[PDB]
């Protein structure tokens, strides 16, 4: 019994930035709208 | 640029947007204005995106909102002469004053229009040999198969399956390629297996230097010496030329 | 603009080499200074 | 003063068919975010030159705004105030039949036929 | 047995009755029609209108066959009109705003008004804009917008000013009567342009956009990189066959499930992999081969070659994956869209896949129906009209990706395919065809041109290799080399040369080295050098006798010597010194075979060179690819070319014209196969044989080859080129100017007609006259056309295969 | 994977919005009453 | 590695793909340049023992999608057994009149053997018994133009 | 129709502290945004008051 | 049928004569001397439109030149494609291990992984050509190609089917071919001579492999011991896996390199990694043999790999 | 006009251009089309019905 | 949305229409 594969959108969804997603955020390749995301923004993020 | 230069998902909503397969052609832009400010633009329907709700009916994009329960489940009643409850007064009109009581109306003809619900379709045979709308995992247990008037309007997956199996798969059939186009053998490959050339005569380029090669290997000069041309043996006629009029 | 060009222009070879591995696109990708990967397109019919 | 490779390369990043701007890293991010501040200080028109309200006012210019709301963005406890005193006045000041019109053709004909009345109670 | 199926389970109608009310039963002089309802025809038309068939949409009947009536598909369950329309339709219209013209009209204007040109490329006649709008567009004196007339202007002025009332577009006057007609049609405001419309255009507008849409049908490339619907890699149309269009309509629909509930399947996996893969990319998830591919060029954008990383790649791979992702998610959206409710597979835009329809084939038949021997009339008027229907539907699954196993799940229908219907699988799927430098050279043109004359009549057999042209790839070391002196000579950089031949060190004399394809002066295999074979020194010190002599110093079949020596075959008789003078050549040298030839750098590629008009050693550098230094080093060092006509290149050349075309023919390997006709030529001494007679111009109707064509073209005499040459030569003997000063580039007069220069033509003439005065035949024969005479005729049409005329072939 | 694919057994594939084999062939044969009014 | 692939081995003998794709998904969205195709091995192993022999062909397609890392002889025979065990998995009494279905599971083998020769693992290095049945099926489903 | 629209949609891996403060955040803009009234759909047997 | 004049007419004749030779005729022999000639020279084309003309069957030698000839150009799709044409097409003609090394050598030379491991698998073969046609390879000829296939798969760093290739060298024992062929050959010089020979580790220890093989030991294990190191402290680094190597014991290197890596012979890793393409590494470039041998060593030894390993991080288990 | 059908190389113009009929001999080759030279000027008539 | 689909739709054994 698995779940029917959702649809979601897994690479163009603003997901929470962990502790182990933000120990690499000095390296990923993503864009500016996540980087200038309004819920969590991570371009914040690197330049803190 | 050319035609266009694309972006991240932004966030938006639609301002206008037209259904009509002509007021929105292919592809259909749609007339939206952003989340930022409310930039108006038409940017088509590939570069947006739907909070699906559910992942398969049609539209996704709107709940499910559930509706109140009947204990009197099979007794509901439909007046049709107005299904949609169009004629109902909504508010208190200036015009209600000069109304006759309901005295005389003797037989209010929406009492009299109202259905249960039972009535207004028929389960007829079609519906007792009703066909289904979709792939039939199995039909065994259809012992109101053929004798009592249904047919399948899928054919099952088990029957499916069946047809399948039983039959091989051509090894022609999965175009593995890894080597590349062979530009010097392949065409030139063992002259059983070899790639017979159909069409016109402009593709046969092999056979035909072989023809040549052949008919002088057998033709000798001293049998295609004698053969006339038409104006070689017309020559001895006591008129051989006279010019076209 | 140069890091642009960088991060977008994809050569031949990528290009190939991508949508061969992971689309399954059939037909070699060559490594030579000589092999050019067009893709092209193959129509026909298999009528049985 | 640029290689014909790097227009070639432009071409042929464009004569695509849906090009996609590539993901980047935040260095570069930065980098050109800091670049279009520096050009954008420059591109703008005066009234965008110096207070705008995003990053490309005075440079976007075919934008289709809708910008109509003034009066909704004020305060609305202070709208019904005002207008509790602007419309008064209107009703003591003139008597004609240019609001009772107006009412009908915005459809406010409940409004409007007794704006008749104190229309001519004025 | 084999008629014991035609068998039965109940006991029969038992005929114990009368004749029903009203049954035709023969009275005397009754015409009596047996079929005819008796009651239900004569009950009267003011009661029962003219309805034969319920009132219900056509499409849910089917014309019988061999029954003069027409059934229902569904077994006489029927849904009404108002099934065939959305709720409410307005005439049960598909939109409510406007009929079946009004529709693909407003469509038209509005895909016009979003049309885009460099989106329209690489779409089939789909891309092709609005034929009208385009065109009134196109026009030249649409260009100007005429203004209203003064006197309008004055007469609306004379109204509104003066007479207080102001005039109105016919959509603002109130022409009705009763009820106001406000609001009033908010197109009361149009613009008026002559540019847009009326639809004015010019006529080689009109024509070159018409058959430029009918050619250009089939340059559809199915498979673009688009997001959603119109971005696909594997595009199947199955076009399901079928002798019924309800059969197939049917059978479209299950099908179309069928492979709903597969590709949905499918993308599903394939989406589960490419989300799995874009999970957790970064610069420790990267393979060497993919670096390899990624790095395998030898210069880039930045003027130097480009190093592509794990992380450089590791961005192009996530927007790739993206962009499948995209496209896959799209698919499977489309695929649980349709519902049992308002499923739609007459449009993609809802379904994955799509029906489309194909016009059915349709093979209507006059026939006869009497055999009457006697009357051709009786035959004729007999003539019944009868046709081999045979429909289609076209599912097109244009899926993003090819999924072998999804295709084998597709190959099986096949087989539980429905009754009398069968499919034909389309199959587009992209490809990789390289493109590669030692095979298929993009060299320079020849020194030798290859004229008219090698593309004649079986000269694409005889005349002509199979492309591509076999370069030897193996070079034999001279005995004096460098390591860099072979790498001059065969156009590679030294390390390049090094590379691919990788077990060497140090190049030793008489060995043979593999080639880079990256080398730029590879010579073609048998040279166009006819070897020579003196026989000057034999073991004898004073003549080569035999025959098989040649065969071991020339290291061939003897079947290659005594094939190619045709003459010498004849005067040697095995011992040579016996060989009569009559053949020459023969005696004192053997011609060698081709098969055994010796290809150089002085028969290959060029020593000389063409100088251009401008051409500064400068240039002459730039084009042969060698140094300007070099250039005047082996041509004597010369100044200015202007004062010259030629000039030397010196093979260090890595650029060389080359001496014959590559790919051409060369004659030996077809005197090869006139060998017993050369033979005989030289044996029988055929000087020649005319083919026409010695007179054969002085009768200009008689001999007619089977390649002469008209209008046959008039000797020409000196100078009639012009009217300045006419007036220079023929009339004023001493005018000033020799001809009309002409541009000393080409005139294409005989346009768009490329015909052979040096061949004195006519120019399509002008006056209507010539024609009626030409010595043109009319065409009295029968009418053939290469591919329509398979047919025959025009009424017995023949056709191999039952396929729909509009058939879009992959 | 699986030659019967999985939307056609899966309970958790199954469609919210199945909307079944007579409801629609029911509710399609119908024709509401053409007398909605009194006089048309 | 060889504590997470035995991580994932262990869990595919014990029949616990739950957690098996788990530990997969950890590492691909870690360190993928650290999974080789001995876990993979495990992947194709326990899903071929909880008889998911739809997640076993996700699987394969994944790794003829992915070609690093490359798949070892002994991934090519896990998949096969996987797909013949599958073949032979038996349906059910209402599905059972007309013949024994999932031998139509034994389609995908030759396209397995093309996706093989195309991922460069030779065929005739597998196991003789079960190139018995994969011999059998290449003359059951199997023919030449 | 807000929360998408200013875009405070639940997010797939979101914690208690952002859960909370989106909360309150669109409750802000919610209770002191006016409510729409077309979109009041009478079904089946409902009173629409 | 469809292919009816062709299949009968080939059949009716050209069958394998019971003395259980291929049908070699007499008219076909100057024609086949014409195609191995041409393709000899290079002139690909040029034997390719002549073996246009192949009647009947070919003798294996002329398959031999028609895929020699594609070494150089890297024709790795037509040298495929002639291949094919004898290999079960012409009862099996082109079933030979010299053609099988010309392919592969093709495959190496267009850098085709997957080209080698098909030409690995038809020498591999099946039991219907290695029993039914009786078309198997001598020995000599499959350890030839296996060796060549594990020369181009661990210079292409492709550890993972190099090792594959090496299983069936294990399986086969055919991992002392080389020296065996050394010793074969060094006892057709004593026959030869006329004395008597004899089969022993003496022998053995006594060809000249062995003898250049033993004195490297020291340096391929000192490189070893060295990359491992040097990779430890790179990525933990106080302790390493790896075993004492006796340094100045000069001695116990090999036996400890058999105990470090068990699970591959480097006997055969270091006597196979001394050639690099015919040139003898151990004569020449000698610090080029060291990191050779020492990358097929690393590659071909799966306890290597373990050595070798990363730090990966650790998952912490899970509850709802 | 009776026009003598002239092709100066591209040498003898003082810009060189790939001149058409040489593009013309360059596809007869490509695609082996054969080159009709009895080919009048003068009947370059297209099928109007058509 | 169907509500204790996991004991309704997915574990109740006739779909929740039959009644056992």
């Amino acid at each position: 019994s698995r779940e029917p594969e959702s649809s979601v959108s897994q690479a163009h969804i603003t997901v929470a930035p962990t502790v182990d997603e933000c120990s690499t955020l000095d390296r990923r390749w993503e864009s500016m709208q996540y980087w200038f995301n309004d819920q969590h923004p991570r371009l914040v993020i690197y330049l803190r | 640029n050319g035609s266009r230069i694309v972006s991240s998902p932004q966030r938006a909503v639609i301002v206008a947007y037209d259904r009509q397969p002509f007021f929105n052609p292919e592809p259909r832009l749609v007339r939206v204005a952003f989340q930022s400010d409310g930039s108006v633009e038409e940017v088509p329907l590939a570069n947006i995106m739907i909070w699906q709700r559910r992942y398969h009916g049609p539209e996704r994009t709107v709940g499910d909102e559930s509706r109140r329960f009947s204990p009197a489940s099979l007794r509901r009643y439909i007046d049709v002469s107005d299904p949609f409850n169009e004629k109902k007064s909504k508010g208190e009109h200036f015009l209600d004053k000069y109304e006759a009581a309901r005295t005389s109306e003797v037989a209010a003809g929406k009492y009299r229009t109202t259905k249960q619900i039972t009535e207004i379709d028929q389960w007829t045979r079609f519906d007792v040999s009703r066909a289904d709308n979709f792939r039939p995992l199995s039909i065994s247990h259809r012992r109101d198969y053929i004798r009592l008037g249904y047919m399948h309007r899928y054919t099952p997956w088990e029957w499916i399956a069946v047809q399948e199996a039983d039959q091989p798969l051509i090894a022609e059939q999965i175009r593995q390629d890894n080597i590349g186009t062979s530009y010097f053998f392949s065409l030139n490959r063992y002259w059983r297996y070899k790639a017979r050339p159909h069409g016109y005569i402009r593709h046969f380029d092999n056979e035909v230097r072989d023809l040549f090669q052949f008919v002088d290997g057998v033709t000798p000069w001293k049998q295609a010496q004698k053969i006339r041309t038409y104006w070689e043996v017309r020559a001895h006629h006591p008129m051989p030329q006279f010019n076209r009029p | 603009l140069f890091i642009f060009i960088r991060l977008s222009y994809v050569p031949q070879t990528g290009l190939a080499a991508m949508a061969q591995r992971f689309r399954r696109r059939i037909g070699p990708i060559g490594v030579e200074s000589f092999q050019f990967n067009i893709p092209t397109e193959v129509g026909f019919v298999e009528h049985y | 003063g640029t290689p014909d490779t790097i227009r070639f390369a432009w071409e042929s990043i464009l004569q695509e068919d849906v090009v996609r701007v590539p993901d980047v890293t935040a260095p570069v991010a930065l980098f050109l975010t800091l670049v279009c501040i520096h050009e954008g200080n420059r591109l703008a028109s005066v009234e965008w030159r110096e207070s705008s309200s995003s990053l490309d006012e005075g440079i976007c210019s075919s934008d289709n705004t809708q910008q109509r709301p003034l009066l909704a963005l004020l305060n609305p406890v202070v709208k019904r105030r005002f207008v509790t005193k602007m419309v008064e006045f209107l009703l003591r000041s003139h008597s004609s039949n240019e609001f009772s019109k107006l009412l009908r053709k915005h459809g406010l004909h409940d409004l409007s036929r007794d704006v008749a009345l104190c229309e001519a109670m004025n | 047995y084999y008629w014991s199926r035609y068998r039965m389970p109940t006991q029969m109608p038992k005929f114990d009755g009368p004749a029903p009310i009203a049954a035709p039963q023969n009275m005397n002089s009754t015409k009596t029609n047996e079929f005819i309802d008796p009651i239900d025809d004569k009950f009267p038309l003011s009661i029962r209108g003219p309805l034969v068939r319920p009132d219900v949409p056509e499409d849910q009947y089917v014309d019988s066959w061999y029954v003069c009536t027409s059934m229902t598909h569904h077994l006489g369950d029927y849904r009404p009109w108002s099934a065939s329309a959305p709720p409410n339709a307005y005439r049960f219209r598909p939109y409510n705003e406007f009929d079946a013209k009004g529709r693909e009209y407003v469509e038209y204007m509005r895909q016009f008004a979003r049309y885009d040109p460099r989106k329209s490329q690489g779409k089939g006649q789909k891309g092709f804009p609005f034929r009208d709008a385009y065109l009134t567009k196109m026009n030249e004196a649409n260009r100007t917008t005429p203004p209203p007339t003064l006197e309008t202007i004055m007469d609306r002025a004379v109204r509104e000013k003066h007479q207080h009332a102001r005039v109105l577009s016919p959509m603002q006057v109130q022409r009705d009567v009763g009820r106001s007609e406000t609001p009033l049609p908010c197109a009361g405001n149009i613009p008026v342009d002559r540019s847009q419309f009326p639809f004015c255009w010019k006529t080689e507008d009109w024509y070159e956009y018409e058959v430029a849409k009918v050619r250009n049908k089939r340059f559809v490339f199915e498979n673009t990189e688009e997001d959603g619907i119109h971005g696909s890699e594997v595009t199947y149309k199955i076009v399901l066959e079928g002798f019924w269009d309800h059969h197939v309509m049917k059978l479209a629909e299950d099908v179309c499930m069928f492979l709903r509930d597969v590709g949905r399947q499918v993308t599903e996996e394939k989406l589960v992999a490419v989300r799995r893969v874009m999970e957790g990319l970064t610069g420790g998830a990267f393979d060497p081969e993919l670096i390899d591919f990624f790095n395998a060029a030898r210069a880039g954008p930045f003027g130097r070659p480009d190093e592509y990383d794990a992380e450089e790649v590791a961005n192009f791979v996530r927007a790739d994956l993206k962009r499948l992702e995209e496209q896959c998610l799209n698919v499977i959206n489309r695929c649980n869209v349709p519902v049992p409710g308002a499923t739609n597979i007459y449009d993609p835009q809802v379904s994955w896949p799509y029906v489309e329809k194909l016009e059915p084939w349709v093979r209507m038949a006059e026939f006869w129906t009497s055999s009457s021997d006697t009357s051709f009339t009786e035959l004729e008027m007999s003539t019944a009209h009868y046709e081999f229907r045979k429909y289609f539907r076209v599912i097109i699954c244009k899926l993003p990706f090819q999924s072998t196993e999804f295709e084998k799940r597709m190959y099986d229908i096949r087989h539980w395919l429905h009754r009398q219907t069968t499919c034909e699988f389309h199959t587009i799927y992209r490809k990789n065809v390289i493109h590669d430098g030692s095979v298929f050279p993009t060299e320079h043109d020849p020194a030798t041109p290859t004229t008219h004359d090698h593309h004649r009549m079986f000269s694409f057999a005889l005349d002509w290799q199979s492309a591509p042209v076999n370069r030897l790839s193996v070079a034999r070391v001279l005995e004096g080399d460098d390591w860099e002196r072979v790498a001059q000579r065969l156009g590679c950089s030294v390390d390049d040369l090094k590379e691919a031949n990788p077990a060497i060190e140090e190049l030793e004399a008489g060995a043979v080295l593999n080639v880079p394809g990256g080398a730029s002066r590879r010579l073609t295999s048998f040279g166009a050098a006819p070897r020579v074979l003196p026989l000057q020194n034999p073991n004898n010190g004073k003549r080569i006798r035999t025959w098989e002599d040649a065969a071991t110093v020339l290291d061939c079949t003897v079947e290659e010597l005594q094939q190619a020596n045709g003459h010498a075959a004849l005067t040697y008789k095995q011992t040579g010194e016996n060989g009569e003078g009559e053949f020459g050549p023969s005696v004192t040298e053997l011609n060698v075979p081709l098969s055994c030839w010796v290809s150089t750098a002085e028969t290959e590629f060029s020593p000389v060179e063409l100088v251009f008009a401008g051409d500064t050693f400068a240039t002459i550098a730039q084009r042969l690819r060698c140094s300007e230094e070099a250039l005047k080093k082996a041509n004597d060092g010369q100044s200015d070319l202007s004062h010259a006509r030629f000039v030397r290149v010196p093979a260090e050349a890595k650029a060389p014209r080359r001496l014959l075309e590559p790919q051409l023919r060369s004659q030996a390997a077809t005197d090869v196969l006139m060998t017993r006709t050369i033979a005989e030529e030289a044996a029988y001494g055929i000087k020649n044989i005319p083919d026409l007679p010695s007179n054969a111009s002085k009768f200009p109707h008689e001999y007619h080859t089977p390649t002469s064509r008209f209008p046959t073209t008039p000797k020409e005499k000196e100078s009639e080129s012009d009217w300045m040459a006419y007036t220079a030569r023929y009339l004023d003997k001493q005018f000033t100017h020799p001809t009309e000063p002409t541009p000393i580039y080409n005139v294409n007069k005989l346009w768009p007609m490329q015909q052979v220069p040096g061949k004195i033509d006519q120019t399509p003439f002008e006056e209507d006259q010539t024609w009626l005065l030409n010595p043109i035949p009319v065409q009295q024969l029968e009418q053939h056309h290469p591919e329509k005479d398979l047919q025959d005729l025009p009424f017995v049409n023949h056709e191999q295969f039952p396929r729909s005329l509009e058939w879009t072939a992959p | 994977a699986t030659n019967i694919p999985r939307s056609a057994w899966d309970p958790a594939h199954f469609n919210t919005n199945w909307s079944d084999s007579y409801s629609t062939e029911i509710a399609a044969r119908r024709h509401w009453p053409a007398k909605k009014w009194s006089i048309g | 590695i060889s504590t997470y692939e035995l991580v994932m081995l262990a869990l595919s003998l014990q029949g616990n793909m739950k957690e098996a794709e788990s530990v997969f998904s950890f590492l691909r969205r870690h360190h993928n340049e650290h999974v080789t195709i001995g876990s993979f091995n495990a992947l194709l192993l326990g899903h071929r023992e909880c008889r998911q022999f739809d997640r076993c062909d996700a699987i394969w397609q994944e790794l003829v999608d992915r070609r690093w890392p490359r798949a070892s002889t002994l991934t090519a025979e896990l998949y096969l057994r996987s797909i013949v065990d599958h073949s032979y998995t038996p349906t059910s009494g209402p599905l059972q009149r007309f013949g024994n279905i999932n031998v139509v599971e034994k389609k995908k083998i030759p396209l397995v053997l093309a996706q093989m020769d195309d991922l460069g693992i030779p065929r005739a290095h597998l196991s003789r018994p079960l190139m018995d049945e994969v011999e059998d099926a290449l003359r059951k489903f199997h023919i030449y133009k | 129709r807000i929360a998408l629209l200013h875009g405070l949609e639940p997010v797939a891996n979101e914690t208690a502290q952002e859960r909370d403060a989106r909360r309150e955040k669109l409750d802000e803009i919610c209770e002191r945004t006016p409510f729409d009234e077309r979109e009041l759909h009478t079904n089946d047997d409902e009173m629409q008051v | 049928g469809p292919f009816f004049q062709e299949d009968h007419y080939f059949r009716r004749s050209l069958r394998l004569n019971r003395d259980g030779t291929v049908p070699t005729a007499a008219h076909e022999a100057p024609l086949m001397r014409k195609i191995v000639r041409l393709a000899q020279r290079g002139h690909l084309k040029a034997a390719c439109e002549e073996y246009r003309r192949v009647t009947t069957v070919p003798p294996v030698e002329v398959y031999r030149a028609l895929t020699a000839c594609c070494i150089p150009g890297g024709l790795i799709a037509d040298a495929v494609a002639i291949f094919e044409d004898g290999n079960s097409k012409l009862f099996y003609v082109a079933r030979d291990g010299e053609v099988l090394h010309n392919v592969m050598r093709c495959a190496i030379k267009a850098k085709n992984r997957v080209r080698v491991m098909w030409v690995y698998n038809v020498m591999r073969g099946r039991y219907y050509e290695n029993v039914i046609v009786r078309a198997e390879i001598d020995p000599i000829w499959r350890y030839r190609i296996a060796l060549l296939a594990l020369e181009y798969f661990l210079d292409h760093n492709c550890a993972e089917e190099a090792g594959t290739v090496y299983s069936y060298l294990v399986e086969e024992d055919l991992l002392q071919c080389d020296v065996h062929l050394r010793v074969g050959l060094h006892m057709r010089e004593a026959l030869s001579k006329g004395k008597s020979v004899g089969l022993s580790d003496e022998v053995l220890r006594a060809t000249s492999l062995v003898t250049d093989v033993a004195t490297v030991a020291p340096e391929v294990a000192r490189e070893l011991y060295q990359r491992h190191v040097e990779a430890l402290r790179e990525n933990w680094s106080a302790h390493g896996l790896l075993t004492a190597l006796d340094f100045t014991q000069k001695d116990d290197a090999l036996p400890w390199m058999q105990q470090n890596f068990g699970d591959v012979d480097v006997a055969s890793v270091l006597r196979w990694a001394r050639f690099y393409h015919s040139k003898d590494l151990m004569a020449k470039d000698r610090p080029r043999y060291l990191a050779r041998a020492v990358a097929w060593i690393e590659l071909l030894s799966k306890r290597s790999h373990m050595m070798e390993e990363a730090p990966l991080t650790y998952m912490r288990k899970s509850k709802p | 006009g009776v026009h003598r059908v002239g092709y100066t190389h591209p040498s003898t113009l003082p810009v060189p251009c790939a001149q058409r009929w040489d593009l013309r001999l360059a596809r007869a080759r490509i695609f082996q089309e054969y080159i009709e030279e009895k080919a009048p000027g003068a009947w370059q008539l297209e099928d109007e019905r058509s | 949305q169907l509500q204790s689909r996991e004991r309704l739709i997915l574990g109740t054994h006739g779909a929740g229409v039959v009644q056992h």
